[PDB]
Formats: structure tokens, C-alpha cells, sequence
């Protein structure tokens, strides 16, 4: 959606 | 990377692959990098030092393979290429080995978030994990120091941070390692970063987040006993990064 640093999905 | 496993970009969604165009038709891989904010990627100065002609580099995000496409990838041009003033190289180390690349797509945009494209977090002022912490490095560098080609599939491995006392030991690198560098190795010197992995990330968890703690910079040989990989200590460059990066 928007960037969330350090998150892998 | 020596040892390690083969992965896909979903596992390192902030990894950037930098290539150079050649008058003749070919594009070759240069170094790895990491996405900090939508328009900026950080890498190492030594990767550009010899050919600081930004118009000739292409940056791809969402890439799991080296020379074949991955669906979801994004291609960008380098709008700005910032190398470190004070960058030095000696008979081993590179000092102030950090660079910033501002990217622009052919449509005028920066990176967009996807399942294969994400930013990594920066540490806080001089804050680092403690030695012992296991961090992961990723990249398309060599799998053996004698190879003369790079793997087509992305790789990753895990190494542990070691103290400066251990790294500055005379039978390691002596005082070639400064306070602005970090060393990381495998206890049993089995996996490590290598040529072609330059500019890519050393990611560790700090205060709950996956933080870019180091940038692959140099090393003697690859996966050599008492020859750790040395990384640029990102936490010590924060003011520098700040003075150059802005907005979304
Ligand atoms: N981790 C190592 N042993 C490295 C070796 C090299 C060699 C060239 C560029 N970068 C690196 S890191």
C-alpha cells in the first residue's frame, strides 16, 4: 500500500 | 555470496540492482544497493568511482534474477549520483564508502510499494546492534572467489557482527578497520559476501525493526579465515545522508 520500512510481505 | 541460499526479492524487497550500459549493446551488473525512501537508493562509492557518468547506469527494483526479468520489476534512471567527498581506498580498505542514487522512472516517478519493493529502515545516530547479532547480507556477487561470472538467482546468507577489537587484531586487518566500519563473519568462516556484492545491505534488527546496519564495502578474499567482510557503518553517516536526502 504505502512503504513501511523493514517489512517483508 | 559464498554459501547462503538462493532467494527471491519478496525476501529482500529493498534490494536494488545497479547495472551499467555499454556503447555496443550490453548492460552489465555493477553493484547492489538498498532503497531508503521512495526516490533514494544507497550503495557504495567505490562502485561508481571509476565511471561517475550517471546517465549510463540503470537501477532495477523487484528483481530476483540478474539478466532475465522478474514480473513486477521497476526500471529507473539515476537523476543524481552522490559519491562521498573524502572517499579513499588503500591497499585494502575503502573509507567513507557510501553513495546515494536518486532515481527517476521514465514517467517521472520514484519507487512505488509492492510485494517485491519495500524500503529498509535507517538506524538512529551511532546506534548499532551488539557484536554477536546475526544479520543477513544479500546480492548477486560471486559464489566462489575463482568464478568470473555472477549467479543468475539472488542469494542471501547470515553472518554475525564481530567487535572492532576482534577485527583490528593484527592477524585480521589491523588498523585498516576504523570506527566507521563494521566487520561481520560466519563463526566457521563458511559463508560471506564477495566481489559483486558491493553496495548491498547488511540488515540486522535494531529496536524491533530490520535496519540497514552496513553496506558491503571490502574484504580480503572471500570466506577466508580471520578475514571478515568489512561494511560501511551506516549509523555513523546519518548526518551526511540527511544533508542530501529530502521529501518523498
Ligand atoms: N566479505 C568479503 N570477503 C568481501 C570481499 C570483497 C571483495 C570485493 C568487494 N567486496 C567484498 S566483501
Amino acid at each position: 500500500l504505502k512503504f513501511q520500512c523493514g517489512q517483508k510481505t | 555470496i559464498i554459501g547462503g541460499e538462493f532467494t527471491t526479492i519478496e525476501n529482500q524487497p529493498w534490494f536494488a540492482a545497479i547495472y551499467r550500459r555499454h556503447r555496443g549493446g550490453s548492460v552489465t551488473y555493477v553493484c547492489g544497493g538498498s532503497l531508503m525512501s521512495p526516490c533514494w537508493v544507497i550503495s557504495a562509492t567505490h562502485c561508481f568511482i571509476d565511471y561517475p557518468k550517471k546517465e549510463d547506469y540503470i537501477v532495477y527494483l523487484g528483481r530476483s534474477r540478474l539478466n532475465s526479468n522478474t514480473q513486477g520489476e521497476m526500471k529507473f534512471e539515476v537523476e543524481n549520483l552522490i559519491l562521498h567527498k573524502d572517499y579513499s581506498a588503500d591497499t585494502l580498505a575503502h573509507h567513507n564508502d557510501i553513495a546515494l542514487l536518486k532515481i527517476r522512472s521514465k514517467e517521472g516517478r520514484c519507487a512505488q510499494p509492492s510485494r517485491t519493493i519495500q524500503t529498509i529502515c535507517l538506524p538512529s545516530m551511532y546506534n548499532d546492534p551488539q557484536f554477536g547479532t546475526s544479520c543477513e547480507i544479500t546480492g548477486f556477487g560471486k559464489e566462489a572467489s575463482t568464478d568470473y561470472l555472477y549467479p543468475e538467482q539472488l542469494k542471501m546468507t547470515v553472518v554475525k557482527l564481530i567487535s572492532h577489537r576482534e577485527c583490528q587484531q593484527p592477524h585480521y586487518y589491523g588498523s585498516e578497520v576504523t570506527t566507521k566500519m563494521l566487520c561481520a563473519a560466519d563463526p566457521q568462516w563458511k559463508t560471506d559476501s564477495c566481489q559483486g556484492d558491493s553496495g548491498g545491505p547488511l540488515v540486522c534488527s535494531l529496536q524491533g525493526r530490520m535496519t540497514l546496519t552496513g553496506i558491503v564495502s571490502w574484504g580480503r578474499g572471500c570466506a577466508l579465515k580471520d578475514k571478515p567482510g568489512v561494511y560501511t557503518r551506516v549509523s555513523h553517516f546519518l548526518p551526511w545522508i540527511r544533508s542530501h536526502t529530502k521529501e518523498e
